[PDB]
RNA sequence: GCCAGCAGCCGCGGUAAUUCCAGCUCCAAUAGCGUAUAUUAAAGUUGUUGCAGUUAAAAAGCUCGUAGUUGAACUUUGGGCCCGGUUGGCCGGUCGGAUUUCCAACGGGGCCUUUCCUUCUGGCUAACCUUGAGUCCUUGUGGCUCUUGGCGAACCAGGA
RNA sequence: UGGUUCUAUUUUGUUGGUUUCUAGGACCAUCGUAAUGAUUAAUAGGGACGGUCGGGGGCAUCAGUAUUCAAUUGUCAGAGGUGAAAUUCUUGGAUUUAUUGAAGACUAACUACUGCGAAAGCAUUUGCCAAGGACGUUUUCAUUAAUCAAGAACGAAAGUUAGGGGAUCGAAGAUGAUCAGAUACCGUCGUAGUCUUAACCAUAAACUAUGCCGACUAGGGAUCGGGUGGUGUUUUUUUAAUGACCCACUCGGCACCUUACGAGAAAUCAAAGUCUUUGGGUUCUGGGGGGAGUAUGGUCGCAAGGCUGAAACUUAAAGGA
């Protein structure tokens, strides 16, 4: 089916980006999605994205940059502790310095540098670069 | 097209594209205040029969069912709602 | 895609967003209530009671117009039937089907198509067990069901 | 979507599907039934005793001729019944007839060298003494 | 002169053989060399790190499945004050190391910003919200002697 | 806050047993304390709904037409057949023609870089029967999903078991040809089988000789299915309406071109790319060439046979581009 949603949108959004759309339509809405981009969006790597309600499952307009280079959900959803995040990053994060990693705790639907202000983790849903 | 709003395109675009996905799913069928000739009475009428319906009670018929849309009798006013 | 073979159709209601009203129609909600309970004894299925209703009368879906989903309204009323009308065209089916089976055990296609259908039974069978509308246990019987319905 | 369960608890299906998978690869085959102990010579091992019978000569396989030296043997432990083959000159000679021999491999695991043929071992001593003395003559034989 | 013979493999030898037998001559190890066997590295030709599977040897005929194996994200972040370590500079303070102001790095305990610290009965207090007195000296948040109201986790020891 | 119920340290000598004093358990109702308490809803899933789509399946009807045969209908020499032949039919007038008939077999052209199915595989027509993909969706449930040793459906044809069918082809068998031979190629007949019901077998170059999930890279122009928009093309009927159409857009296909930034032994590859800068998830397989997918055991089948699968021995290449 579908069967799993957040990819599905996802994906479309690693096509739109490639071929230079500067935005995107992606159909099942979620929380989880809404809270997915208002990370994004505070890390200068999308805008504005303009909810749309159909009483329904749903419809989200992403408006472009076209800075986005890469957001892969990863997907089982793995455990994590701490203090292991310090394997993922290099396995898959192109540097260090940068670029988020991203996970699902308790506060949160955040990232890991963030994460180490907070000092908590547990399951690591997609990553940005 | 590298780039387009798509909210609110044109009216144009819906009017011909697929009913589930003017974004927003809206019908196309639509209901159909008839006066047969003889009474004046108004039955509420669907534009997509499935059922003729009779006409109140006269016993008058009205409107076929096919593949979509009835086709209504002769007589019929037939103003849309 | 239709579970059973390759096709994959698409084609529903595009219920209408308005929650409330049609406002153009401005009858009442007990109105049609009487009416489906008017329809029913008479001999009813409640798949069919909205297209009778939509074709005819003010109706545009229950559902607006009250606050239940037909059913809910005949359940309060007690015309649920002893079935879940879906299921009661399925078995149906089977009789309609194994009889014809039985002029001309020379026909494979029929065959198949019949299990396919024994299965679409057991399926939905196994949900209207699950969820409290079936006595517990109910289990389908290939050849029980002609003094069943006649 | 690729041939592979992937989500969570797909413990089950997966500590199965590499433990069937491994079979054919060759190795981990030797290792369970392991051949190692009841198949070939040495069993277990590397080197052994054994005792010598004829002294055969096996020509070539060919892109090559070559009339080269080997000896069947005896051994003192299957008793298989081998052959083997000798280095450096004649090398043959020093191998006189029923004398005691110590064998190991030919470094090749099975298999079968260079332009010998069901050919798969080397004399390394005699008597117990080296072949390497009793070509470069820092002993000699009894 | 394709016969003897050598040659781990490629291969020499069928009348001038840089390979055989042997002379001289040189090369390598050298009180130690060779020889055969087994194992290792060589072997990323068993492989988790590190393989190959379009045709080289290999993707099951295709799908469902109980195990096995993996499994989207989200549940205190930030900021606020402290106080101290010991690397690194700037004085060496001096007959090659002792430490202070100047001062970078960097950890780390407090505590507070709505902030569990399983928590009660004592004994425990160890710390200052204390301050009964005050002042050596750079015309003072640079320096610690003292009992009285009041700090509990610096901790004994029974429990819930 | 009762009650209820357990106790069983502690004093009215004390040792033990009623049982009253105080203190710790624990509970159902009970007035009171609370911001009283339920994560998004993954371009993950499953489902419902709506127009749909498709040569997806089965059961039944329906039509084309050829072939063969036979009748009827005519005329009158060869016809057939071939590289060239001959066997073969020829007053018992074939071969041709006319029209009707009968039977089983198949579904032309349309018909394509196009359709749908898990693959095998599926095309005359219509009616039931239930299935399904893709979209559309301010429906729903809420992590249920990915691959899968075990196990279990389907599996071209051939072939088998017993009935039906037995036109045409046509191993086997017979033949005449060719040929040094010809048990083959060429020709004419021909059981069996092809077809179907019901039951077996489970192999294939079952072929993209490319496991699936995913996620990301670089341009295009086609097409099938949807959907959206354009006072868009005709339809003309009076304007619309739809419908075909055009174009714009998209999601999902089935492919194709062009590059090579990459990869490769190369031939070539938008995947065989993101791999010594070596690691997203997991199931199968191979480790020189043969011996040999044999001998053996074990097992499924009535049998054909399948799946499982050695070793001794031999060998310096066998192979790819």
């Amino acid at each position: 089916t579908r069967s799993s949603v957040l990819a599905d949108a996802l994906n479309a959004i690693n096509n739109a980006e490639k071929t230079g759309k500067r935005q995107v339509l992606i159909r099942p809405s979620s929380k989880v999605i809404i809270k997915f981009l208002q990370v994004m969006q505070k890390h200068g790597y999308i805008g504005e994205f303009e909810y749309i309600d159909d009483h329904r499952s749903g419809k989200i307009v992403v408006q472009l940059n076209g800075r986005l280079n890469k957001c892969g959900v990863i997907s089982p959803r793995f455990n994590v502790k701490i203090g292991d995040i310090e394997k993922w990053t290099a396995n898959l994060l192109p540097a260090r310095q940068f670029g988020y990693v991203i996970l699902t705790t308790s506060a949160g639907i955040m990232d890991h540098e963030e994460a180490r202000r907070k000092h908590v983790s547990g399951k690591i849903l997609g990553f940005v670069y | 097209v590298l780039v387009q709003d798509l909210l609110h395109p044109t009216a144009a675009s819906e009017a011909r594209k697929h009913k589930l996905k003017t974004l927003v799913q809206g019908p196309r069928s639509y209901f159909l205040d008839v006066k047969c000739p003889g009474c004046l009475n108004i039955t509420t009428v669907f534009s997509h029969a499935q059922t003729a319906v009779t006409c109140e009670s006269c016993s008058t018929i009205l409107c076929t069912p096919t593949g979509g849309k009835a086709k209504l009798s002769e007589g019929t006013s037939f103003r849309r709602k | 895609g239709r579970m059973h073979s390759a096709g994959k159709g698409i084609s529903s209601s595009a219920i209408p967003y308005s929650r409330n009203a049609p406002a153009w129609f401005k009858l009442s909600s007990e109105s049609v209530i009487e009416q489906i309970v008017k329809y029913a004894r008479k001999g009813l299925t409640p798949s069919q009671i909205g297209v009778l209703l939509r074709d005819a009368h003010g109706v545009t879906q229950a559902r607006v117009i009250t606050g239940n989903k037909i059913m809910r309204i005949l359940k309060s009323n007690g015309l649920a039937p002893e079935i879940p009308e879906d299921l009661y065209y399925l078995i149906k089916k089977a009789v309609s089907v194994r009889k014809h089976l039985e002029r001309n055990r020379k026909d494979k296609d029929a065959k198949f198509r019949l299990i396919l259908i024994e299965s679409r039974i057991h399926r939905l069978a196994r949900y209207y067990r699950t969820v409290a509308v079936l006595p517990p246990n109910w289990k389908y019987e290939s050849a029980t069901a002609s003094a069943l319905v006649n | 979507g690729k041939g592979k369960p992937r989500g969570l608890n797909s413990a089950r299906k997966l500590r199965v599907h590499r433990r069937n998978n491994r079979w054919a690869e060759n190795n981990y085959k030797k290792r369970l039934l392991g051949t190692a102990f009841k198949s070939s010579p040495f069993g277990g091992s590397s080197h052994a005793k054994g005792i010598v019978l004829e002294k055969l000569g096996i020509e070539s396989k060919q892109p090559n001729s070559a009339i080269r030296k080997c000896v069947r043997v005896q051994l003192i432990k299957n008793g298989k019944k081998v052959t083997a083959f000798v280095p450096n000159a004649g090398c043959l000679n020093f191998v006189d007839e029923n004398d005691e021999v110590l064998l190991a491999g030919f470094g090749r695991k099975g298999k079968a060298k260079g332009d010998i043929p069901g050919v798969r071992f080397k004399v390394v001593k005699v008597s117990g003494v080296s072949l390497l003395a009793l070509w470069k003559e820092k002993k000699e034989k009894p």
